[PDB]
């Protein structure tokens, strides 16, 4: 559907509200959260692809947050 | 011959010692199960119901906003209240907007203001929830009897209903015996997570959970005209522009903008009685009862004629359509089989038993031919009829086919794929409680990747196993690369 | 939230020529195709007439054949039902209704405006 | 033009009963090209403009209590009322969308006895 | 002001007649007279079919549904062109005014 | 749309997936990449919705 | 005997109705009304239009050109299934003969 | 074709880069690559025939 | 004014000492010529016509085969000879078919026939040439004088025809007084290998070498009801179906064949004249004898009204359209461009003088402002009309793009494009040389491969030199390498 | 064939836009793309004479390019 | 264009003679004949890659003719 592609970062943009600004500031954010919450595993399986990708530390944090916001995101 | 021609057909061979075989009837998916003195019928199932299921947390799709209204106090002293705000009709939202002495308050500063609209809601989208005891499976049994015509016919097989109360059903055929059928309704399909969801007289098939969690307003779920609504923040919007005021908005209608947040699910009919059309069963079609007709009659003498221009199915079943041209009484129909000029009978009779009932209408054979040319004689003596046919393939193809096949019915059915058409076995059931653990394990990690990033993840771990140590190279790399590029491009279904 | 509002219904001797208008608001009226109900008292609903989507698809009943005359106007957001060689039979009160917005059927009545009474005598 | 009869005309039913109405059309209402028939079911409160209460006959309009429900397929169609309220008062009437001269059956009524 | 429509989008349709043809395994795509029409949507796809079907020969057949689409709210993007628009600016005096 | 204006960017207007036409207002404007509404669901390969 | 067709190619075609449409530089793509319709074969170019073309704003427009398109003579494509194929062995014996 | 005829492999006929028609008898067939045999010629952009 | 929108237009400013400017007219865009007091003018080159064309050689596509005949001989009696196979008009092949008795010989073996059947051509391809006494290139003239209807029209200028035989002309611009536009067309388009190929009402400009090697049968050339065809064995057809006799078949119409052959060729119009529309001329611009309409009139004393809104042409220049509303003789318009928050003057008309002619019709100024932000000032400087624009991009970025349309028309032009603008210096003749020595070897040793064969052998090239270790040769070779990737992706357009 | 050996890098360019350019471009391989489609096996074929014939990788892989390059063409 | 990809090597090779087999063999060289007589350079370009890319005679024998097999026909 045209559900996705929000007119977010178009740039532009001015002094009053946008359409949905304190309703669309947080979904995004919110379905992920929803989305972690409902399928636990799959933390698990990102830790340890993290671990066994990683070399680093940082290496490691960077890209498990990348994929627990990716996968939902992806769909 | 119900099954002939579904091309998603699939043959179920052997019996086990007490003359039982387990079969898993997946709807558009119709077995064949032959056997050595029973008549190869085939078993379809045919349509799954529900009957006076009940109503849950009835959910709101488009509002309609009336009776806006405002109300503003003085800055720097208490916050804007307003008795609606108590009721559970109004939603509204604290903004802080700027007043002065041109909106008459003593003195300049911030002063809260609130907006409360009556949401009345439109266009409810009812979600149903099915419970077992008014499940009812129905399946349709047909025989390859070599009727005149019934080589695709759809309602050309006896019925039996199946219900959980009373799974142990029996199947009376006629002039063939019986059979009886032990199925198992309660681990086929889960229904126990599966909530119906109507909308304009559409409904699917969606988990509890996901169905629970959908960011819009929901109701109590009992049958009140005028229900109470909960989180109707969802669907208003509110908006305030230069903090001089704001308004209120009504969002639209989401309805076919959750029409493809529900793009994954399977459609259902709910035209009254709700026929589901998916989902699958397992039965046990314990073949002890079903005696073949006509063991006792004779062999015809008199030649045959072709009436319907032998063709081949998708399988490589040969469809023989023949006529007994003669005067004999009823009888059994010859077969011999060679394969250049040597008799080799590298055949096999899909039917069990072909008899010609009546000499005036003709009689259809599903005969198999090897994998070459080989000439199917029919009749006896010098002017028998012969069809030459010429199947074109080699083993090693079948071979790879079945293989095909088994991996998408263990990709689709999970556990319960060791079940089909397997004799009671030591070894199976050895594979069947590693395979529950394995893929109890594989959906805990997986429950919730997309058909986009399974072929991901599964290229990167593999990635990780073509370059590792320790045998987590070759574990990670084989199980878990190959089954997830396969569930990767076979999951969307 | 759609709004069908009716206007023309008047006492008339027979004869004698009306014209019904159908003001409709709420929705885009141009891509619709309208239909007229009427129905005697005492009486079941009778169909009328159509006017589909195209303006050039007009269709009428046996009973109503070569007496009246069905017209849109698209910018004026109205119905015009001109009605000829009226008769103390032909009068009743009239309905003016949309089309179905969900469906297969190109001809069929969501909605039904409010209804006015044409009364024909002597 | 289709013939349509309703097999009740006046129906008197104590509230918390089912009410149920049989319309048989003439000729067959099946479209043959999407196998769907169409057909189409109005309540005429009193002294009101008739509303839709069952587009096609398995379908439910909007902004309609669940209580009603239509069935029946090929010529002889029927609807159900589990429980019947002061409001269902009115005129239910069947109609045939299939042919262009659409035909209304004789309107029933329904009075709480 | 006095700006003018570049494109309508739709939001919400129809669909009218739904007509359907299949042909035999071995034969072309199945062929309606309405899959040259301006207003019609038509989506070939399979289906298989025997002799069951009333064809000879078995495998995957060709049918096709072409469907009649007609929009019922279009949702207009109108542009704005530069020879119209027309600020407005208020310039009031501090002037101490009762 | 339905007495509500926005303000949106040309080129993001133009990729948003929904059928188009000329604009220009006339009887039957003929829309264009509709296959986004209709969705055609085949029954699992005996007939076709 | 008995072919029954399965696909058709067509040699040599014929154009009618060249048809074209343009829209400003900056207006997005061209649309016509029969570019939908299957009957008509058309691609979208480029092409600049300033105040000599009449649009009013300088820069690169884009028509469609969508002309009707119809094949005179094409290529029949048979197929022969085995149920009516007619091999005609001869047989002549070494008898000596005039 | 034009009064004479060969035997042409199956997979290969499928492969030639012709408006191929639908193969079904019909007054009226609907070609699917039309723009196989169609040239269009934007000459220095200023129009094209 | 006729040079806005064309989009290959490009500003050809500054003169000589004795005020000539060389240009390049391309047949696609056209050139403006601003200079210091002259009157910036338009030049472009249109149609480029050839009259009185005469054939060369004619190819025929489509054949027609008569009175097909047939004469063998017995299997050890040599060749088969035909009366008329000497014959000139007659196409046919020797075979060999067995004959034994059945055919009648007598002698048991393999024989010879030739089959001889005559051949003419339905409709032939004309090949045409055009000498260069025949030439008639049409140069037209437009001044920028501020007029009502000229902004793009395209169809008013003064017209000058450019003939071989009459090198210079002299055009004579109303009142603005004349250029000399001295002109050299024998260097345009190397007419001398050009054969037009005209073939079903419409032509071509083929490569002359190209065209004498076409498979075809090529006729005579010379005008004769009878022509004789000198390779007719490309055409028809001879089929030796298991040697027992032959017949030919005609392998007509390869005018399908033709249309892809003719794939790199550039079409010319056939339309009565021929009307070469496609090529390049190269010639001076003697600027002596041009003056400044207006020089001696008043300056203007009333406001300006904007008529339309101004707009930009791609290159960044405004074009204004004012309207004088004032009392006043034909005069001269005061202009001048402050910058953004300053009184500094950085823009400059690209119209010479922008007079208003009469005080009805609106005149239309063409300025190009300051690259930034800055108010166009038009009007007497107290109530002057403010035009204000904002233009958007890089100094840089305008550099990027016009080395860009340097090497394109480099690539385009070949050598010819080192003298567009050239006013004629010292290093200018020098890249002249080394750009004619380098593109000669480089043409010569990279003519006729193809777009995606140049790309791939310009690849090759680079990797090469990334690999050697040599720095001449690595040098070398890179920069082979990635002008020939330029030119394979700027090959034809 | 008169259809073989099309006019192209005659040299004679000029700005106009030559004959049936708009598709006469990529039809050059998407010739070598049907036919690749069509017989997969001498892929297989080219590789093993590409390797078999080699002492540097980047030797091999010209071998590999000229060789499927130019089989298509001479069928 | 369908003068391309002719339907040969399709293997249903009869005993018969196929059609316009007489000339048909030879023109897939006559064409690289009449290419390489018609531009020279190449020839010269060719040899030079072919020296430049090379381990062993063979190896520069097989990149001339293969490069010098492909050119006329990507023309
Ligand atoms: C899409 O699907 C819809 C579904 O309805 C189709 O709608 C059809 O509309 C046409 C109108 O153009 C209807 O035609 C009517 O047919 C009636 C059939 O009557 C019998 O059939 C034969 C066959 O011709 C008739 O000759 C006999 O009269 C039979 O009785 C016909 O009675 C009717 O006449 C009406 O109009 C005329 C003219 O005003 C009056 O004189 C007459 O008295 C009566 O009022 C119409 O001719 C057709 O019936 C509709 N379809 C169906 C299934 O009923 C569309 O055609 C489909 N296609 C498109 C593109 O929309
Ligand atoms: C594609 O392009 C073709 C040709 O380029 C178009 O063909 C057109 O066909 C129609 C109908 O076949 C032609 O219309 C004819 O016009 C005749 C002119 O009469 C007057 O015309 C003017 C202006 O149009 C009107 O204002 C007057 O009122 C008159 O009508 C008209 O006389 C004629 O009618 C005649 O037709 C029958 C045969 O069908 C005759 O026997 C009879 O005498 C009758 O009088 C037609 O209406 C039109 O001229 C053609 N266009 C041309 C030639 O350029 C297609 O329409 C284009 N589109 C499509 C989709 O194909
Ligand atoms: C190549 O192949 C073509 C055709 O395949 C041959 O064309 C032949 O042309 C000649 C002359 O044009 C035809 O001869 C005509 O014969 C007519 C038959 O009359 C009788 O014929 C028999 C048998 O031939 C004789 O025995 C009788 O005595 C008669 O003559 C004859 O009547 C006719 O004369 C007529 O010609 C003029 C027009 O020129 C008429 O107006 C007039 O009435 C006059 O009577 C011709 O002589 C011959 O039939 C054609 N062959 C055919 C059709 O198969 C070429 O000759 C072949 N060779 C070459 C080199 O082209
Ligand atoms: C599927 O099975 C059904 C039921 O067996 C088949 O229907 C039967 O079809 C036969 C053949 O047409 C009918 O026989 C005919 O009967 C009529 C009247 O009885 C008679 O006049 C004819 O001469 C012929 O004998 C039979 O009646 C019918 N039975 C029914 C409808 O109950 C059907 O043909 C099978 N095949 C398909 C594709 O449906
Ligand atoms: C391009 O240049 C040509 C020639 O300069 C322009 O044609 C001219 O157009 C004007 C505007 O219509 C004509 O003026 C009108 O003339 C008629 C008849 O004399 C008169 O009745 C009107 O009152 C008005 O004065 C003018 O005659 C005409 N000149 C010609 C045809 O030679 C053309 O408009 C310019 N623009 C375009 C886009 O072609
Ligand atoms: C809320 O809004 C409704 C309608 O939006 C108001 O009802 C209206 O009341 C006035 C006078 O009381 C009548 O003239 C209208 O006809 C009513 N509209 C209807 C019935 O639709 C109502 O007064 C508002 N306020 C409250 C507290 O309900």
């Amino acid at each position: 559907s045209v559900a996705l592609a929000p007119h977010v970062g178009m740039g532009l943009d001015t002094r009053t509200q946008t359409w949905m600004s304190a309703e669309g500031a947080w979904r995004q954010v919110e379905k992920v959260e929803t989305w972690a919450l409902r399928h636990p595993g799959f933390t698990i399986l990102a830790l340890f692809l993290a671990h066994y990708i990683g070399t680093s530390l940082t290496q490691k944090v960077v890209i498990f947050i990348l994929l627990m916001l990716v996968t939902p995101s992806m769909t | 011959m119900r099954c002939v021609g579904v091309g998603n057909r699939d043959f179920v061979e052997g019996l086990s010692g007490a003359t039982w075989v387990d079969v898993v009837l997946e709807h558009g998916g119709c077995v064949t199960t032959m056997a050595k003195n029973k008549p190869t019928l085939d078993i379809e199932l045919q349509k799954t119901e529900a009957t006076q299921l009940a109503t849950l947390r009835k959910l709101c799709i488009e509002g309609k906003i009336t009776n806006i209204t405002t109300d503003s106090r003085c800055p720097t002293q208490g916050e804007a209240v307003l008795p609606e705000e108590q009721d559970q009709n109004y939603v509204c939202k604290h903004t802080y907007v700027d007043r002065g002495w041109g909106n008459g308050c003593g003195l300049f500063g911030k002063g809260s203001l609130v907006t409360c609209a009556k949401f009345q809601c439109l266009e409810p989208i009812e979600g149903k929830v099915v419970q077992y005891e008014n499940l009812k499976y129905t399946v349709i049994i047909t025989v390859h009897t070599g009727d005149q015509h019934q080589v695709g016919n759809e309602t050309q097989g006896v019925t039996a209903e199946i219900t959980p109360q009373a799974s142990t059903t029996e199947a009376i055929l006629p002039e063939y015996g019986t059979l009886g059928l032990e199925c198992s309704p309660r681990t086929g399909l889960d229904f126990n997570e599966m909530i119906l969801l109507t909308m304009k007289n559409k409904a699917w098939m969606v988990h509890r959970q996901w169905f629970f969690d959908l960011p819009l307003p929901w109701a109590s779920g009992a049958t009140t005209e005028t229900p109470t609504w909960n989180r109707k923040e969802l669907l208003v919007t509110f908006k305030n522009a230069h903090a001089k005021k704001q308004e209120v908005v009504v969002l639209g209608s989401q309805e076919g903008a959750m029409h493809t947040a529900l793009t994954g699910a399977t459609e259902i009919q709910n035209s009254g009685g709700t026929s589901i059309f998916a989902g699958h069963l397992k039965c046990r079609l314990k073949m002890d009862k079903l005696e073949l007709k006509g063991m006792s009659y004779a062999m015809c003498t008199n030649t045959f004629v072709l009436k319907k221009e032998v063709s081949e199915t998708q399988h490589g079943t040969i469809l023989i359509k023949v006529e007994y041209k003669g005067e004999d009484a009823p009888c059994k129909i010859p077969f011999s089989t060679e394969d250049g000029q040597g008799k080799a009978h590298n055949g096999r009779l899909i039917t069990a038993n072909p008899v010609v009932t009546k000499k005036e209408e003709p009689v259809n054979i599903e005969a198999e031919p090897p994998f070459g040319e080989s000439n199917i004689v029919i009749g006896i003596g010098d002017n028998a009829l012969k069809i030459n046919w010429y199947k074109k393939g080699s083993s090693i193809g079948k071979m790879f086919e079945a293989t095909a096949r088994g991996a998408r019915r263990m990709a689709i059915l999970g556990d319960t794929a060791w079940d089909f058409g397997s004799v009671g076995g030591v070894l199976n059931s050895l594979g069947k409680m590693v395979h529950q653990i394995f893929g109890s394990a594989y959906t805990a990690l997986f429950s919730g990747v997309s058909w986009v990033m399974k072929i991901g993840i599964g290229v990167l771990l593999t990635w990780i196993g073509l370059n590792s140590k320790n045998t987590s190279m070759s574990f990670s790399c084989i199980a878990i690369g190959i089954i997830t590029l396969y569930l990767g491009a076979v999951v969307q279904a | 939230q759609v709004e069908l509002v009716e206007s023309g219904g008047d006492v008339v001797q027979p004869g004698k020529s009306l014209r019904l208008s159908c003001a409709a608001s709420g929705f885009t009226f141009t891509n619709y195709a309208m239909h007229w109900l009427r129905q005697a008292p005492g009486k079941g609903l009778e169909w009328v007439a159509v006017i589909s989507s195209d303006v050039n698809d007009k269709y009428y009943a046996d009973s109503v054949k070569g007496r009246f005359t069905i017209s849109r106007d698209n910018s004026k957001n109205t119905l015009y039902l001109q009605m000829n060689s009226l008769t103390p039979e032909d009068t009743a009160v009239y309905y003016c209704a949309r089309e179905q917005a969900v469906g297969t059927n190109p001809w069929a009545f969501d909605y039904w405006g409010q209804g006015t009474l044409v009364t024909v005598s002597s | 033009h289709i013939v349509m009869t309703q097999s009740p005309l006046s129906l008197s039913v104590t509230p918390g009963q089912p009410a149920s109405i049989s319309c048989k059309s003439s000729q067959i209402s099946s479209w043959g090209s999407d196998g769907k028939t169409y057909l189409y079911w109005y309540l005429q409160k009193p002294g009101q403009s008739p509303q839709l209460l069952i587009y096609e006959v398995s379908s439910r309009f909007s902004g309609v209590s669940d209580r009603f429900s239509g069935s029946g397929s090929g010529t002889d169609f029927t609807l159900k009322i589990s429980r019947v309220q002061a409001e269902d008062v009115g005129l239910y009437y069947c109609m045939q969308g299939l042919h262009l001269p659409l035909t209304f059956g004789q309107g029933t009524r329904l009075e709480i006895k």
